[PDB]
């Protein structure tokens, strides 16, 4: 679930690019450095929006390299247990459904799914219906889950989904 | 430990600022928009992409007036900030609907309570 | 509100010689214009006598409070 | 490079003393 | 097919194909190409018959690459072209140079004639070079300290029309002033000579000139003399008019209206 949060990082600027472009510099290397990563701590950061200000650039003993401690305004995505939200199926196998959270790929097994929902393997197209065929789940739609674990990959998440609580489906 | 059902986040956490879906939206796509011009600049990531196409398939409202109006009105209820996300974004028909999938509006308010801003989010949607 | 000496004491001179010589042997853009030299040293020295270092000097008070000074503002002792 | 700024630089004035009277030639009309 | 893995069909004609020329039997070279198929190039694709085979045309033991007009890997065939043509008032000009032979080309044209090219100072900057005076040019060096977007990088066309039309239409107004000279390009030591040779013919009216250095363009030269003692006075001509004293006027004939009344004061 998304959140806008203030965030602190520090990035060295080698020597070569002091001059009038400095803070333009500082601002081009903050932002390929801090968007599309993942941490433990904060989550999955999406982007920055806004740059809070610059800090006092303090040159290191016997190395031009200097550090500027920057405080950057951006947005984090980190998707917490028991939360529940909206996403789409991109696949449908025997061995489980696929969907995608956004920046996240969740994953349901048949357990977790009720034995109403049965598998159609003879259909060209992998999908789920009932005994009666009057709902029907497929790729490209629109299907709530229970996000009931978490896990990171080496700032990589993916997450785990349910499909036990009622009204989860087409809406 | 950590389930949001129970209201239980870390410190840094707790301190945060929700984001509707269309808010991110709107967001992701003024930056595509400004990230686009200023030519001799390195193009968006897959990241960025798929973030969009995610987001778009799910906003219930364009208007960024409709964004304040619905966040005004919930703003002043007693409800936690994780109440103004989720129960925004799903816009459940039913208050027992809502009360099923957050387990935390079980008992907090009464049913005609809920049914009233849920029928105001439902009218709210473009 | 600074009270700490409006003189550069001979160390922060050298210290702030030697930094910037370094940064100017790494490539970095100079504030003066060179007579025909290649030293990165004697072109800070000449920047020096210029007064157009772009650094400023952090100085620490005991109590913990610190002054900012900058290489341009304060009189040069050499 | 061999071809410095040349607008940057500051155009400095020159001071002096000339205590003379009135008596040079009148303005003109900015039409 | 089944051996050298490689047919016709796959070469096309039109293709830049490049064929390793190894040998030469009589005239022609006959080398291997990429997909091991026997390049023989005739003399038609170098040009020689009667004379020495082509090595400018066809690299020698290297390869070489010419425009595939043949399809003949069985045959032991490479018709490859060795030809590069067979693989297939305010005039502002371009380049695509140093400075010291870029002022060869600088005095035919008239005032007016703006030219940009690149700078040589550092990476992704330019330099705007516009015709002052006759030997006098003012090189601004846009990072003189021009400050501008990156946008402007795509489109050139107002820059130019933006900070130099007005500048240069301003500066050469005061090239058809009445008094106007250029003693040698305006040296310190030859300007001066003049105000007290001129003095002496009409010691009541004292009169004025106007002239621009060469050492530093861009810094005009109002001289006068109050009494016996020589004195200069600077001024800068901005984009957006003249600036004399600090103030900034709007139109060219400010500036002399606003000086005819301020230099009788003993300063």
């Amino acid at each position: 679930m998304f959140y806008h949060i203030s965030l602190e990082h520090e990035i060295l600027l080698h020597p070569r690019y002091f001059g009038p472009n400095l803070l333009n510099t500082v601002k081009q290397k903050l932002f390929t450095e801090v968007e599309g990563t993942c941490t433990g701590k904060y989550g999955f950061v999406i982007a920055v929006t806004t740059i809070d200000n610059i800090g006092a650039g303090v040159i290191q003993p016997g190395r031009g390299f200097v550090l500027y401690p920057v405080k950057y305004k951006a947005i984090v995505f980190r998707p917490f247990k028991g939360e529940v939200v909206d996403a789409v199926v991109t696949q449908v196998n025997k061995v489980g459904l696929f969907t995608e959270i956004g920046p996240m790929s969740c994953f349901i097994s048949r357990h977790s799914i009720p034995s109403e929902m049965e598998f159609d393997p003879n259909s060209n197209p992998p999908c789920y219906k009932t005994m009666d065929e009057d709902i029907v789940i497929q790729q490209d739609d629109e299907i709530r889950l229970k996000i009931v674990g978490t896990r990171v990959d080496k700032n990589d998440i993916f997450a785990i989904g349910s499909l036990m609580d009622d009204y989860l489906g087409l809406v | 430990e950590e389930d949001a059902s129970q209201l239980i986040f870390p410190k840094e956490f707790e301190t945060a600022e929700t984001l509707l879906n269309s808010e991110v939206h709107m967001l992701l796509e003024h930056r595509k928009q400004q990230n686009e011009s200023a030519e001799d600049e390195q193009e968006l990531s897959e990241v960025f992409m798929k973030t969009l196409n995610y987001t778009a398939r799910f906003s219930r409202f364009k208007n960024r007036e409709t964004i304040a109006s619905v966040r005004s009105l919930l703003l002043q209820k007693k409800l936690h900030k994780f109440e103004l996300a989720c129960l925004a974004n799903l816009c459940p028909e039913t208050a027992e609907e809502s009360k099923a999938l957050i387990p935390s509006l079980e008992g907090r308010f009464e049913d005609e309570e809920l049914q009233q801003i849920l029928d105001d989010i439902q009218t709210k949607r473009s | 509100k600074r009270i700490t000496t409006p003189y550069m004491t001979k160390y922060e001179r050298a210290r702030v010689l030697g930094t910037r010589a370094l940064q100017i042997a790494m490539c970095a853009p100079v504030m003066v214009e060179l007579e025909g030299e290649t030293d990165p040293l004697l072109i800070a020295m000449k920047e020096l006598k210029a007064r157009k270092i772009p650094i400023i000097i952090r100085r620490y008070l005991p109590d913990g409070s610190y002054e900012d000074w900058g290489v341009d503002e304060l009189i040069i002792s050499d | 490079g061999a071809t410095p700024a040349y607008g940057a630089w500051s155009p400095s004035v020159g001071s002096g003393m000339t205590p003379g009277a009135a008596g040079f030639s009148p303005s003109a009309a900015s039409d | 097919n089944m051996l050298t893995k490689e047919t016709p069909e796959t070469f096309y004609i039109g293709k830049l194909i490049i064929c390793n020329v190894t040998g030469i039997a009589h005239i022609g070279v006959k080398t291997r190409l990429d997909n091991g198929v026997t390049g023989f190039i005739p003399t038609k694709f170098l040009s020689d018959k009667v004379v020495k085979r082509p090595e400018e045309r066809v690299k020698v033991g290297m390869t070489v690459h010419c425009r595939i007009m043949k399809i003949d890997i069985e045959k032991f065939s490479a018709d490859l072209t060795c030809r590069t043509s067979d693989l297939m008032i305010a005039h502002p000009s371009f380049h695509n140079i140093n400075f010291k032979q870029a002022e060869k080309m600088m005095e035919t044209m008239d005032q007016g004639d703006v030219i940009i090219r690149p700078s040589s100072k550092g990476e992704n900057h330019l330099t705007v070079t516009w015709k002052v005076s006759d030997g006098i040019y003012q090189h601004v060096d846009v990072r003189a300290t021009l400050w501008i977007n990156s946008e402007e990088f795509e489109d050139l066309d107002e820059i130019v029309a933006r900070y130099v039309q007005p500048m240069a239409s301003f500066a050469r107004d005061l090239l058809n002033h009445k008094y106007y000279q250029d003693c040698s390009g305006g040296d310190r030591k030859k300007l001066e000579e003049l105000l007290i040779k001129t003095k002496k013919e009409k010691p009541t009216f004292i009169p004025y000139f106007i002239c621009a250095c060469k050492e530093l363009p861009g810094k005009f030269l109002l001289g006068y003399q109050p009494r016996g003692k020589p004195r200069i006075e600077y001024v800068t001509v901005t984009p957006e008019g003249f600036r004399y004293r600090g103030q900034i006027f709007p139109t060219v004939n400010g500036l002399f209206r606003w000086f005819k009344d301020h230099y009788q004061d003993p300063v």
